[PDB]
DNA sequence: GTTATCCGCTCACAATGCCACACGCGCTGCTCGG
RNA sequence: ACUGCUCUUUAACAAUUUAUCAGAUCUGUGUGGGUGGCGUGUGGC
């Protein structure tokens, strides 16, 4: 069961069993919407656990690893501060004076230990040298956007050479784009970290209780553990250097969660390999873009090995009885329901399971003109996918005309080919009109 | 304890899965409830054969106050102070008239308790209900005189065939004697069960003798 | 489970609301007296405030309390505050208009942690605790999922205490009536905030509200998906008393629309 | 049960010399120092020193039961006489440690003195 | 099980207190609990007040009659019948187990 | 006055029961109109069984006649529909029976709070056994205005805004629960001092206007005339506040 | 000297598609436990 | 050994200012509900 107020808690995200309370009190659709009181979960569709998100009230502000280490660093250009010093002040190994008080300290100047403590001796107030993430947050929130924007604007028509003018026009472009949009620079430093919906990082089980811990849960556990420990330390009188190092560690963990790339690695236990961060779930050949969004796996198709079959006409193509009977199954169910040969859908499933002597006539009927798509594994150019009319054959091979197999750049060395069935009427007619072999 | 509230009823639990229902008329019109509260009432109806819920508890029917006094008043429950009758107006105002067999008993000084403690406790348990303890006499005229307390009537004209009683208060006390919605009167007309009449104590009610002199 | 201080607060609010309902059905027992502009304050306010203070001190004899009447009763501790309004919309309870509520919220280190409002006439109980959300009689609260200023309903309040902004205010409303569908006006800030968090109205805004008239509702609308702000997008609304609240889209649209109509005194 | 003021850290009373620096670092399993810039440590200030010292004194004087209960939270009962009841902690106590708890006994709520061992979750 | 279920009883009334203590020891006997002495401790005065519209320039004095019941054999019937049979208001029932 | 009112009350009872029943299917623009039609249809059944001679007048069905065209039934099965669309519980059913070119029977029933106001011409308007004695205000000092923004008459938008601006400069505060019929019932029962709205319709205020007039109040148009029946421009309340409101609102009108 | 200029220094950031198969997936001495 | 010596006949009350004439419903259980994520390697084309 999801531990209460945890990375899968039902109270925060949603009920596990469909339309059923966690504690087990409510169990019927008669209560769609109410929350229980033994465990306090809103009894609705389990699907919602795919949607609801969580948040973590970070015990202290922390930088966002993207806007810090994505050349050119957004914060750097937004503050006219070299990235090295910004990194040295984020990770608690420097200081930064803000507001530039009576002392001869500039609002952007940094400090190390001895300079900081010496100025502290020389100035007990009017001199605020803060260090760490929240220091940068205050530095941002104190900065006036359009003021410095128009300052650099009036300044750019004054100076030379064009290298300074180039960097400065880049910066004023950044500031203008910023103030134009509704964004506010202090948002660039996270204060409340949103945690992905649970279902999208599912703890997948094994045959027993060896649940495969998806690395996202590992990173989140690390971060929330740092946060809890840091809050507990903040409550116990806060030994200064201790809390300093702890905020540094928490910053590191959050950076690793947003991106395991920079700042070393965050390797899992005894498995010498980095953990899939959030960015690692988006970039690359396995990121959602090139893996699920741009090209997505199709449920309504099949593949086989291609023989020659040199008898079929130029638009026809062989098709094994097994593959057609597996593909066109819904069409077969529809035809059986039409002729009434099986009143219920489950009866039709049974009939297809037994392959009565009528199902073959039905199948032969349902594809008499229904086109089909054949595809080669490397689809270099447009002809890599063509449309044919299937003809039922035996065996398991996929016959195809020799001419188009010279077009597919397809030999018969065992090269495999994938099949696809356009199911909507638009797609059928489209394949017949556009990608049928007698067109290309 | 309760489980669920509706616009027409609420569902109660009595432990050991003992489930009851309370209808809308059984409840006070303004008694706010919430899953978890420990409500009390009187088990007025049962249906050991109904297709659904079977135990019926109420708080509005007049026997509720009888039972409340019975659990409060140690005199009652041993019938040393027999509860004669009681009329109600749910949650708003309920008059009650009792008798007593013992002579040294002060029903006004006992059933009320000490400086208004017993009847006050019953009221605050009932959820803000005005209560009027009064002595039951065995004469309908004097009884209804007692009923509209606080009041004072100097022209009691009874007619037993018509079930009518002209019981008219002193001129000026009317706004208090009748009371809002005629509650003090509405309950009286129910306590004795007679179609009363409270108009005028010193004029235009004695047509015969009045117009005579 | 249930947040502890939330349980104490909801019990206290329940008792106060029962007393309120008791005083309601008697248009005789109310003995009010005028204190501000076009509004009275009744003895019922004092009675309910007394009940709330006593019930709180029963299980918390040291917490600081805040109220429109008693100002700030500084308990022996000063990090746990209880902002209380024993009545929101006393004007309505004067005329016995059955739309009002009791409001109780708890501030920890300045941050509101638990909050409840209670409408005894419909027996509605808006609870809300930080990091766990807001509930209406046992149902979650997500606020209106509207995505623009079209077809929306806008709850508001007229500044009967600061009528100078009225003209400006009027213009604002006028401008808003160009786009939104209809307005709502109940004379009860807490219930307006609740309805916003309830998804009953798709946005609320008011000029010059009292601190203890939103400190309970603001956590409701927060944990019900909505956001709150001043009329310039900042967080100073707790001091100016100038509030806008609702789901992020409608709040952004309202702020964009009002950026011009507003006056510099408010910003 | 044993807790720590702050885990992962250890406190020493060393001095500042590169030899002693290594001698601290040349031990079986430690990371670097915790302070100023690496290779130039910084001392935990004397104020924090006496603060943690007072904390240590207080925890050494009185072994005290933590994991307390907060006034106004519902809780079950594991008591013999009152098994499988549940009530709200009406008033908490520490030295007496007996949890004044309101619960439904003969109808209306009543306060009881159910001791810590007779208190369930929260 | 464990023994000391000790019931204190503040009160401002007289006859209902005798009735309550009597029915309490009655329930204890209907259970079998070794009901201790009710032991009516010495009555305690209380100067009360009238926090309403006062006089012009009264529940002022009252006598709290106290009761100290004890049940030290709480089997099922004791707590069952006790939580079943409610007791009238006006009396305080702060009990202890320890 | 007894049988007509009893029939109308039973009709409003059935309507409110069905409305509250259907109020418990949470969903997040059409099914509201569906349950509207259903309540209207069961109302129609109530009209057909009892007194099949009278004629019905609804915002939805227009006017459906029988034989007795002298008895019109003006039944709005829902006022302030948008509230029920948004689950905001402020809505009621408004039954009216006009006889001889004049309203005679009026009922407004909120099923949520169970508010059942009845009204017969002459003998007055009761509520649950109580008599609505209007408002006690003699002017626009500290008063409340059951104000209604014309979300269907956007042509008079700016005029109405200037009017309510002058008012709020003079008056104290507004109220708007988005239910014309209930607004009229409330200003009738002294719960809000004065009322005024722009561009209304007969099926909306048909009962509320009588509820108000029977409560020692008046109902008129923005020019004191009596064409507010169809011009949709209504101001109502006890005569003192209505006079005090018209005297301020006349000099910025357009109709 | 300084101000702008430029050139080597270091780091981020990409590596065809499918298919199939196989294998594995913390731990560990501290902590909860009788 | 050395305070103690009748006090005089069981409770001492709340409800309370327009307005009244007391003024449709106790039916179910038809119906469904009741291996995989990643990494790596290997090959193939
Ligand atoms: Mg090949
Ligand atoms: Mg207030
Ligand atoms: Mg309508
Ligand atoms: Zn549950």
């Amino acid at each position: 069961k999801p531990e209460r107020d945890g990375l899968f808690c039902a109270r925060i995200f949603g009920p596990v069993k469909d339309y059923e309370c966690l504690c087990g009190k409510y169990k019927r659709l008669k209560h769609r919407g109410v929350i229980c009181e033994k465990c306090g979960v809103e009894v609705t569709q389990t699907k919602v656990r795919r949607e609801r998100m969580g948040h973590i009230e970070l015990a202290s502000p922390t930088a966002h690893i993207w806007f810090l280490k994505s050349l050119p660093s957004r914060i750097g250009l937004l503050l006219d501060m070299p990235l090295r010093d910004i990194e040295r002040v984020l990770y608690f190994e420097s200081y930064v004076v803000i507001e530039g008080g009576m002392t001869n300290l500039e609002r952007q100047q940094i400090l190390t230990e001895e300079q900081y403590l010496d100025a502290l001796e020389e100035f007990g107030d009017e001199f605020d040298a803060k260090m760490g993430a929240e220091a940068i947050q205050a530095l941002l929130k104190s900065m006036d956007l359009e003021q410095e924007c128009e300052q650099l604007r009036e300044e750019l028509n004054e100076t030379n050479s064009e290298t300074k003018r180039k960097k400065l026009t880049k910066r004023i472009k950044l500031l203008e784009a910023f103030v134009q949009s509704g964004n506010k620079p202090e948002w660039m430093i996270l204060t409340v970290l949103p945690v992905l919906p649970p279902d999208l990082r599912p703890l997948v089980p094994l045959d027993g209780g060896r649940f495969a811990t998806s690395d996202l849960n590992d990173l989140y556990r690390r971060v929330i553990n740092r946060n809890n420990r840091l809050k507990r330390l903040l409550d116990l009188a806060a030994p200064d250097i201790i809390v300093r190092n702890e905020k540094r560690m928490l910053q590191e963990a959050v950076d690793a969660l947003l991106d395991n790339g920079r700042r070393g690695r965050a390797i899992t236990g005894s498995n010498k390999r980095p953990l899939k961060s959030l960015a690692d779930m988006i970039k690359g050949k396995q990121g959602r873009f090139r893996q699920n969004l741009l090209g997505k796996r199709v449920d309504y198709s099949g593949r086989s090995v291609i023989t020659v079959g040199p008898y079929l006409r130029l638009h026809q193509c062989g098709l094994p009885k097994k593959m057609a009977l597996e593909l066109f199954k819904p069409f077969i169910y529809g035809k059986l329901e039409l002729r009434g040969l099986a009143t219920t859908i489950k009866a039709a499933k049974k009939m297809v399971e037994r392959e009565e002597a009528v199902v073959w006539d039905i199948l032969d009927e349902v594809i008499r003109e229904h086109p089909v798509l054949l595809n080669r594994a490397p689809t270099l150019h447009r002809l890599g996918i063509q449309a044919f009319e299937p003809v039922l054959i035996e065996g398991k091979a996929i016959q195809l005309h020799p001419l188009v197999c010279a077009a597919y750049n397809a030999d018969f060395d065992g090269d495999q080919m994938a099949v696809h069935v356009p199911l909507t009427l638009e797609a059928q007619l489209e394949a017949r009109a556009l990608m049928m072999s007698t067109n290309n | 304890v309760v489980k669920k509230v509706n616009r027409d009823n609420i569902s109660l639990d009595l432990g050991n899965n003992a489930e009851a229902v309370i209808l809308r008329e059984d409840m006070l019109p303004r008694e706010n409830f919430r899953p978890g509260d420990r409500v009390r009432g009187v088990l007025y109806s049962v249906r050991p054969e109904a297709r659904g819920a079977q135990l019926f508890v109420t708080r509005s029917k007049p026997e509720m106050l009888i039972e409340l006094f019975r659990i409060e008043v140690p005199e009652i429950g041993e019938e040393v102070i027999e509860i004669k009758a009681a009329a109600r107006d749910p949650g708003s105002r309920a008059k009650i008239a009792v008798k007593t067999n013992d002579k040294r008993i002060d029903p006004v000084g006992a059933c009320v308790g000490m400086r208004g403690a017993r009847v006050q406790a019953v009221s605050t348990e009932l959820g803000g209900e005005r209560i009027d303890i009064v002595l039951w006499d065995d004469n309908p005229a004097q009884f209804v005189i007692n009923a509209m307390a606080p009041a004072d009537v100097a022209s009691i004209v009874v007619d037993e065939d018509k079930h009518t009683m002209d019981i008219a208060v002193e001129a000026g006390n009317l706004a208090q004697a009748i009371g809002r919605n005629g509650q003090n009167v509405r309950l009286a007309s129910q306590l004795s069960g007679w179609e009363l009449n409270v108009m005028t104590v010193d004029d235009l009610q004695a047509k015969h003798q009045a117009e005579a002199h | 489970a249930m947040h502890p201080m939330l349980n104490i607060a909801v019990r206290a609010a329940r008792k106060a609301g029962n007393l309120i309902a008791k005083n309601y059905e008697t248009p005789d027992a109310v003995e009010a007296s005028q204190k501000g502009s076009n509004d009275f304050v009744t003895n019922v306010d004092k009675a309910a405030e007394a009940v709330i203070i006593d019930t709180i001190r029963k299980s918390y004899p040291q917490h600081t309390i805040i109220t429109e009447e008693s100002g700030e009763l500084e308990g022996t501790d000063q990090d746990v505050q209880w902002v209380i309004d024993p009545l929101d919309g006393t004007t309505n309870f004067i005329k016995r208009l059955p739309h009002f509520a009791v409001s109780i919220a708890v501030r920890i280190k300045g941050r509101t942690e638990v909050a409840v409002v209670y409408d005894p006439m419909r027996n509605e109980l808006f609870t809300a605790t930080r990091g766990q959300g807001a509930q209406l009689n046992g149902y979650r609260l997500r606020g209106s999922t509207a995505r623009d200023l079209d077809g929306t309903i806008l709850a508001t309040g007229f500044p009967f205490k600061a009528k100078q902004y009225a003209t400006t205010y009027i213009n604002i409303v006028g401008k808003l009536f160009n786009e939104c569908a209809d307005f709502r006006r109940t004379g009860s800030a807490a219930l307006d905030l609740a309805y916003v968090a309830a998804g009953r109205v798709d946005g609320f805004f008011e000029i010059g509200l009292r601190p203890w008239d939103f400190a309970a509702g603001e956590l409701l609308v927060r944990e019900a998906g909505g956001i709150v702000s001043d009329f310039t997008g900042g967080h100073n609304y707790m001091l100016t008393g100038n509030i806008v609240a609702g789901n992020p889209r409608v709040v952004k649209a309202m702020l964009a629309n009002m950026r011009d109509e507003l006056s510099d005194a408010l910003k | 049960s044993e807790r720590k003021f702050f885990p992962g850290y250890v406190l020493v009373q060393m001095v500042m010399n590169d030899a002693s620096w290594h001698l601290v670092r040349s031990v079986p399993r430690v990371m670097g120092f915790i302070g100023g810039t690496s290779d130039r440590p910084a001392p935990i200030s004397d104020k924090e020193v006496d603060a943690i010292m007072n904390r240590l004194q207080q925890v050494g004087d009185k072994p005290r039961p933590k994991t307390l209960f907060e006034p106004g939270e519902m809780v079950r009962v594991n008591d013999g006489p009152f098994a499988d009841f549940n009530g709200v902690v009406e008033e908490v106590d520490y030295e007496k440690s007996r949890l004044k708890v309101s619960v439904s006994i003969f109808g209306r709520a009543t306060p009881v003195e159910l001791d810590f061992s007779q208190v369930e979750k929260a | 099980q464990n023994q000391r279920i000790r019931i204190r009883l503040k009160a401002f009334d007289h006859r209902l207190i005798d009735q309550a203590t009597a029915e309490i020891v009655e329930t204890a006997k209907r259970t079998g609990a070794q009901v201790r002495g009710p032991i009516p401790l010495p009555t305690r005065k209380e100067r009360f007040t009238v926090l309403i519209s006062p006089h012009v320039n009264d529940q002022y004095e009252i006598r709290t009659h106290l009761r100290l019941v004890d049940i030290v054999e709480p089997t099922e019937k004791t707590v069952d019948a006790l939580m079943r049979l409610d007791l009238a208001a006006g009396v305080d029932v702060q009990i202890s187990l320890g």
